[PDB]
């Protein structure tokens, strides 16, 4: 009968590993919780705001990299930046999903002020480190989203067969799946970064 | 309020 | 009572408008048609097939830069490249969800051979085009996949205020805002591009 | 068939 933030949090994560994120509503939360809807109303007005919740309880948990750490390279720190927003993402099922259209509350500006103080002293002007960071955001996003789904599809689909497929393209798909998602992040990431470098190196 | 948006850029 | 490929997926693009795409299911589609399911089951045997269909179909229609165009550069094949993506991604409500997942048939074959034969004729290797081209389509994805969100969830939670942001985040925030969409995924696929050429020019 | 796959890069 009675809530608090961590209560309906930890049980919608859990239903959203249990029916991922189509079959989390706010009515099967209510029913996992044992309380009646308009209790569950003054925590969590409707499913986005829930999403919104899940989605920035998973970065307090896993976001180890949030913020820049003294004294890294700004290199350094948009690398570390994606794997650690990688790994909220990963932490359950459809989280990227979960994490779509996300706003920042009050208790992030902190954070989100100093990575762009910490770019900008870097040398980057302000649009720059706003899109850098953009940049990696969707790549990061881009990436879990099409693992995350390729992952839901293989229940749903005929396995495929690359046997029939030409040479170069056999030889890529064959590749990019022995090797695996961490790495086909890490090249994106990597390139995004060498660009990055490119664009500041001119600027001044 | 003066400023609202309607498109963010994704949080991390 | 009667179905043909062109039949099934016309009515379900516009169903996937009405509805988005939690909406769309293969009953509802079959009603949308007049159509029993079981005439439907030898067109579409599951919604994961549906999906599929309808995002080659939106390539078919929008996609016009899936291959290269003889004389590009590799750089100018890139962009083009990402921005006819982007555009069938866009052409449809929800259209990069249905996109997530999708596998190639065998009639893309010989359009995905020659992108990866041009590429390596530029001086990639193939480990490197395959993953320029990944990068590309998962930057453009999470940056669709994101916009599309955020228009959806205006509907759904109070449109926040920046007013009492820290100024360089209000700044960024407002910055993203004004420019919109197009202008940051294109800064992003530019950086992109220049991180793949100067990895480039180093390998050779 | 010899060889299946389990991921894929997205198409375009």
């Amino acid at each position: 009968s009675r809530l608090d933030k961590s209560k309906v949090i930890n049980s919608a994560l859990e239903l959203l590993n249990e029916v991922g994120i189509e079959g989390l509503t706010t009515r099967k939360l209510a029913q996992k919780l044992g309380v009646e809807q308009p209790t569950l109303y003054w925590h969590v007005k409707n499913k986005r705001a829930l999403l919104d919740a899940l989605a920035i309880e998973m970065l307090d948990r896993h976001h180890t990299h949030f913020s820049p750490l003294e004294g890294e390279s700004w290199q350094d720190f948009l690398r570390n930046n994606a794997k650690s927003f990688r790994n909220a993402l990963l932490s359950h099922r459809d989280g990227a999903k979960v994490h779509l259209g996300t706003r920042p509350t009050e208790k992030q500006y902190e954070t989100l002020e100093n990575q762009l103080a910490f770019l900008t002293q870097q040398g980057f002007s302000l649009e720059n480190a706003l899109y850098a960071l953009s940049a990696v955001g969707h790549f990061t996003l881009g990436s879990v989203l099409e693992d995350q789904e390729h992952q839901v599809a293989k229940e749903e689909r005929e396995t495929p067969t690359t046997d029939s497929m030409p040479p170069l393209l056999r030889q890529a798909i064959e590749l990019f799946d022995h090797q695996g998602a961490e790495p086909a992040f890490l090249h994106g990431l990597e390139s995004l970064i060498r660009g990055f470098e490119v664009q500041l190196t001119a600027l001044l | 309020s003066r400023v609202v948006v309607w498109r963010l850029p994704p949080l991390h």
